[PDB]
């Protein structure tokens, strides 16, 4: 499926593009590595054909998931644990699984949080990350003009 | 020997070399040999000679 | 981890001007890092001031 022209999404470096397929000696064998063009530090990823799909390559999203994240998104659910190193540690093992889902869920319980009493500067760097892992995979997923992703995205936080 | 040290810790899949390089004993070393050194010298003009 | 291919850019600001205004007269360097994994594979190749 993976052709020179994708929009394929890494699990947490950001949705990114596809433009060649390298057939780079590895044991005098020519695996066949698929390059990769993430922007957020112009760094280049090169993969094997068929270990992409265990590191977890996954593909974009445009389908009625985009309702589940958004009611995922608008859940009325909020709950962490009592100290803030468990929770932290569970954020960012779900922040680290590389699911929009999942990623939502981290969104909306530190922009709860946050608009309620306002925690720390090193979430806030991962809420930070996390929006832009989110605005970048919508915006790039619906062709739906950055930055008006990030008004959409004012809109569903106002839910 | 901080590259080394900070790319066991933090977890595979989440590095980059961004994370791992920290220039700061590199540019501290450069500046710390051009001042405060006997070998980097005010340079000597009475004259062209 | 690994580096290669060494590149300098051009100088911030001339001779004349670094003396007046009290600057040191330098130029950026920048490195291309590669950072491999073993078992996997992967390589994420950046640039590093």
């Amino acid at each position: 499926i993976f052709k020179v022209g994708d929009t394929v999404v890494y699990p947490h470096h950001g949705a990114a593009l596809v433009e060649a397929i390298e057939t780079r000696t590895i044991k005098g064998e020519q695996k066949e590595y698929l390059v990769l063009k993430v922007a957020q530090g112009d760094l280049t990823v090169r993969v094997p054909a068929e270990n992409a799909e265990y590191v977890g390559v996954r593909d974009v999203v445009g389908q009625e998931g985009l309702d589940k994240v958004f009611q995922v998104l608008r859940a009325p659910h909020t709950e962490e644990p009592t100290n803030w190193s468990r929770r932290y540690k569970a954020n960012l093992e779900k922040l680290a699984s590389g699911d929009v889902n999942k990623v939502a869920e981290v969104v909306r319980d530190l922009w709860r949080r946050d608009q309620e009493r306002g925690l720390s500067a090193g979430e806030k760097r991962m809420l930070a990350k996390a929006r832009q892992i989110l605005v970048g995979e919508l915006a790039l997923a619906e062709s739906t003009d950055d930055a008006k992703a990030e008004t959409i995205l004012d809109e569903v936080l106002a839910a | 020997r901080v590259v080394r040290e900070r790319m066991t810790t933090q977890d595979v899949e989440a590095i980059t070399p961004q994370t791992l390089i920290n220039i700061r004993p590199v540019v501290a070393a450069i500046k710390e040999f051009f001042g405060t050194s006997q070998l980097s010298q005010f340079m000597d003009q009475n004259n062209p000679l | 981890l690994s580096f290669s291919d060494p590149r300098f850019d051009d100088v911030k600001a001339p001779v004349d001007e670094c003396k007046d205004k009290d600057m040191t007269y330098a130029a950026p360097l920048f490195v291309t890092a590669e950072f491999i994994n073993n078992n996997t594979g992967e390589i994420k190749s950046q640039t590093v001031f």
